[PDB]
């Protein structure tokens, strides 16, 4: 049957989740599951192995963190099908997996296998009514209220550049690089046992990620900024502790403009984004360079779009007007969007019906994937 | 004219019998997607088992 | 707004629109 | 389904919803009433606005009726 | 034209009637076929019970 | 039934159409089918899978181009019918196809089943009351004034010579050669690709059309210019690229003149004319000499004037007075003599009516072919 | 005086070498230029910062390996001058340039400036005393023996076909295309990105070719074969490892029929041979689809040509004999025709001396292109 349906944003790193139809993601929770990996003595200790959700950051000193999805590819299928559950838990959502739509997202270009698992899990251990997958690029357009751009964002893991006109997507100009957020994070984790902090654990690394979220800054120059000190930043450790950073804080997130610092050939997130306009066609291009939405958490740099007008001005034709949309809510453009569209009746046209999926599989979804 | 009579009985006459078979072949691919399903069914219970 | 402060990161005090200048 | 009632019926409710229709899109060709969608576009609730802008069968209702 | 007419009716509507008696009559084979997997996977599934 | 009857000058490189009785041809719109290449994802996208003149031309990336029409003879019948469809449509006319007699015009020496057809369209899909078809050639001369004369026009696919004097044609004097605009845009686009610009996509191939019609010229003599290697003029693209040119703007246009270089022994267009005239009657020929008209597309070139008259007057005999009238209107002079022909009475006696078509069929059609 | 000319063949992919009057390209190496990626610590490592050849292959996982020809077209005029002397080094030739006759290779329909930067590199770098550029048809019709033949071949980047009947070429029957070898092995990669398993180095690129050389086979029927699920055929790897293809070994040389799936609207190989029949006059066709020759690289997939007659037939008209001969050594026989070529007597006076070249230019090459 339809009753409100449910938007999950498997962001690799974040998931953002929540029903159609709300106006924002009241069910954000980081994406892994934390077990505990000490010798429990004390009767009356916390509950249960599996720690995702919040209880994990409040107790990270205990847990031993293990991501599910890298590079928005599922390794670990398990803790995928526990944090679904978790989603449906008494905690984050209370309904149950046989009452309401899904709309899962997906990062572009991910294995076919990825998407037939998908289907397997959320139609054998979750018995839902309905099931679409799309993708995030859409989605963003939806949220921010147009139909023609290109829709450049950088999740945890995974980077894009979806170039949508009018609402056609054009797939052949689709441009996918696998170096966002968590590479950002562990070339500073790099940088920080380089700079004697040693930072090697999970809940290290996941204090590695509230540093990039809060300490470091993006170049706009970086041989201008690098032949001078900075102002080396000084951060406290939960424990009281105190870390300096020093030049890496503008170092560290330069690996999305250029992978050559992690030893990767491969291309900038300015490459990606002029690329994937420059692989269509030609009446296109100015319009496309004219509309450039951002979304995904790891453009929420300081400093950031301002250094990727230098760029793709530098890349782009001459005087062409390069006009870039960053609003404030680009980490949840996907939820917002995969709201948006589930809050409509071209979704109960659109997605994937049980029964039929029961009668072909995954070559229901394969064909229904756009 | 009794040309085009008899030639529009004779084509929607056999058009009529294509209604019949077309039904009886829909009906079976439903058959061969319901047999399918209940393979799949008796592999889980082989599974189970 | 208040709907954009109860979420943990937003981009807070930052241009929304980045273009060149004029003079084409 | 015009396999019931008579053709009057019929003749009459296309008619029917030509005028109504017609008076449906006079009713939001009206400024005050795209102005709404304005302001919502300005706040960016953009629910209400894509919902209306593709959820109204509108469009191929007059099309068809038309 | 009018005997031309007769041609390609009385060809369309009798080829199409064989088109789908192919389709239909292999598709009972497959029945037959399916039925004996059928017998096969109650065979196997009321062994193991 | 009948009032303004509805003129349409169905030329394969666009189509001119309006009422009777109108001075200008209100929608002149290009001859060709946009289909869309990439695939709607986003709801409240662009709707319909045909687009039409405006709509595919500001859409012109998205789409793929078919051409119906090519070399005055219709390929795609659906193609065709779509087009006229456009015509009448609300955008464009919001008329009925049965209240208004149509004048079509084609080309001259075409195939009977271009005439048989086009009237099966607009006697079966379109229940026109009254239809005639004419020659592109009279009509330049009644929208020039002029009564004797010679027709040399150059629509975008066929060129042709008709030697009209005193509102007498002579049919077997009419030079007839299939090397026009089109032509002259693709052997532009192998220049292009001679000068390592390449161009494949039906999209783009407009594009090269755009360069033809804002770079090309005529040179007043084939080598003065040849082993001189010009300046490249640069010229802008849609999108802010730069094509720097030199010896093509002028070497593709010398198609016309001299169809060797495309590999077809012919005629050019300068023979074309010569030879119609040298065709007629003997007293003839100082009239037509001193009366030829230009019309169709291709007679915009610069310096295509002047390249005509050296070409006669190489042709002609000694002294012989070589005046060609030139109007500004080459592009309507064929429509605006469809307006004022369809504005008299006489077209009246000259049309076919439906039952006439009826009782007899395209022997109609052949019997008031002139 | 002149001595034994040297024919370096040039290819977008492979660059063929050796002497004339060989019978076999004593010295292949593939067409591209490696240099280090890591950074150089220990004494006594490679040196060279370039290489070339060989060692390049030899050290594939150390080199970013970057092809400077592409599509025919040469994008890096430096690492061609590297590629040359390496032609000339003391590993693949241990002569002099300016003792040789060039015999170059080029595919037809190039940008001129390919040509006469070609020119002044054998004359100004290389002081070659006589360079010689012709095409890849006739090479490998000199190679065959024959004297009729359309010969279509399929380098690792353009595909085009050249019909020659009885020694004469046809200028304007020549198609091309720039889809080949390695656009088929860009979208091997692709299809492997969208099974699991990323190639992103371009290091990497060679071992999706070898993929592609060694694993692929071309299906008569393509849907009827896509939709049976194959066995998903087991291969290794340089590393050791072990990939599982599946269907894209069959629909990724579906490409070179299918243009299509590149997103890229052109016509394919087929449509390439059947057009450039058909461009060609009336009484020559039904000796040019009898003598049907094949070359290039990309010619040796498995069923290649089978299902190039069943396309054949699909377009040919009816009862036509196609006789699609394709000979063992397709991939040198355009050096094996060079090698003949050059071996005969009016090749002395074929060519363009050192001398002309300083008294015209540029233009003495552009005047002795066939
Ligand atoms: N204020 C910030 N500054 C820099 N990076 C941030 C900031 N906030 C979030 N991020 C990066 O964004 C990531 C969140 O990933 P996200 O974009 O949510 O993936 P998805 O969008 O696919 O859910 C975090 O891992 C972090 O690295
Ligand atoms: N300003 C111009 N200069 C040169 N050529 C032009 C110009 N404008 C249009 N053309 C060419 O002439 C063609 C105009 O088509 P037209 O001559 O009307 O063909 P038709 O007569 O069949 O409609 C265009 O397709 C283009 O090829
Ligand atoms: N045995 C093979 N099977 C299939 N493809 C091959 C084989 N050998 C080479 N190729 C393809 O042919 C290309 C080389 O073709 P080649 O004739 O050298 O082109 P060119 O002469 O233009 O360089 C390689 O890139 C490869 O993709």
């Amino acid at each position: 049957i339809a009753n409100q349906p449910v938007v999950i944003d498997n962001g690799s790193g974040v998931i953002k989740a929540g029903f159609a139809g709300d106006q924002i993601p009241k069910y954000c929770f980081p994406n892994y599951v934390g077990r505990p990996k000490h010798v429990r003595v004390m009767a009356g200790a916390l509950e249960g192995d599996i720690f995702i959700g919040p209880k994990a950051e409040e107790h990270r000193g205990l847990l031993s963190i293990r991501y599910p999805m890298e590079h928005g590819i599922v390794k670990d299928w398990n803790d995928m099908e526990r944090i679904w559950q978790y989603v449906y838990s008494k905690d984050q959502l209370q309904t149950f997996s046989e009452e309401h739509p899904v709309l899962l997202t997906e990062a572009p270009l991910n294995p076919r296998k990825n998407r037939e698992r998908a289907a397997e899990v959320f139609f054998e251990t979750f018995n839902v009514p309905a099931l679409f997958i799309s993708m995030q690029a859409v989605l963003s357009l939806y949220a921010t209220g147009r139909t023609t751009g290109v829709v450049l964002d950088s999740g945890d893991g995974v980077t894009h550049a979806v170039p949508i006109y009018e609402g056609f997507a054009m797939p052949h100009s689709i441009m996918r690089i696998d170096i966002a957020g968590r590479d950002v994070s562990r070339f500073l984790r790099l940088y920080l046992r380089k700079e004697g902090y040693d930072f090697h654990s999970s809940s290290e690394f996941e204090i590695v990620k509230a540093i990039k979220e809060r300490a470091c800054y993006l170049s706009i120059n970086p041989q201008k900024d690098e032949t001078l000190e900075t102002e080396k930043a000084q951060y406290y450790l939960p424990d009281g502790s105190t870390i300096e950073i020093g030049p890496s804080r503008f170092r560290a997130p330069e690996l999305l403009f250029r992978p050559d610092l992690i030893g990767e050939e491969s291309e900038g997130i300015h490459e990606v984004l002029v690329f994937a306009i420059q692989k269509s066609d030609m009446d296109l291009r100015r319009t496309l360079f004219s509309n450039i939405v951002l979304s995904g958490g790891s453009t929420l740099f300081k400093g950031f779009g301002d250094r990727l007008l230098s760029e793709v001005k530098k890349l782009a034709p001459k005087d062409v007007k390069i006009r870039i949309s960053a609003p404030q809510e680009r980490l949840y453009s996907t939820w917002i969007g995969g709201s948006i569209l589930a809050s409509l009746d071209t979704f109960k046209k659109m997605w994937v019906s049980k029964k039929e999926y029961e009668e072909d599989g995954a070559r229901s979804i394969h064909r229904k994937t756009f | 004219r009794e040309k085009t009579r008899a030639v529009q009985e004779l084509s929607e006459q056999n058009q009529r019998l294509l209604d019949q078979l077309s039904r009886a072949s829909e009906v079976e691919r439903q058959l061969s997607m319901q047999v399918h399903a209940l393979k799949e069914d008796f592999r889980e219970k082989n599974s189970s088992t | 707004d208040p709907k954009y402060a109860d979420l943990p990161g937003i981009a807070r005090n930052e241009p929304d629109v980045y273009e060149t200048s004029d003079l084409p | 389904d015009p396999a019931s009632g008579t053709a009057l019926q019929e003749i009459s409710f296309w008619l029917n919803l030509e005028r109504a229709l017609y008076r449906i899109q006079e009713k939001r060709e009206s400024p005050e009433v795209l102005l709404t969608l304005d302001i919502l576009k300005h706040g960016k609730r953009f629910h209400a606005t894509v919902s209306f802008d593709t959820d109204t069968g509108l469009k191929q209702a007059l099309e068809t009726v038309n | 034209e009018k005997t031309r007419a007769v041609q390609e009716l009385s060809e369309q509507n009798q080829r199409l009637l064989d088109q789908l008696s192919r389709a239909s009559e292999v598709e009972r084979q497959l029945s037959m076929q399916v039925h004996a997997l059928k017998e096969d996977f109650r065979e196997k599934n009321s062994s193991t019970n």
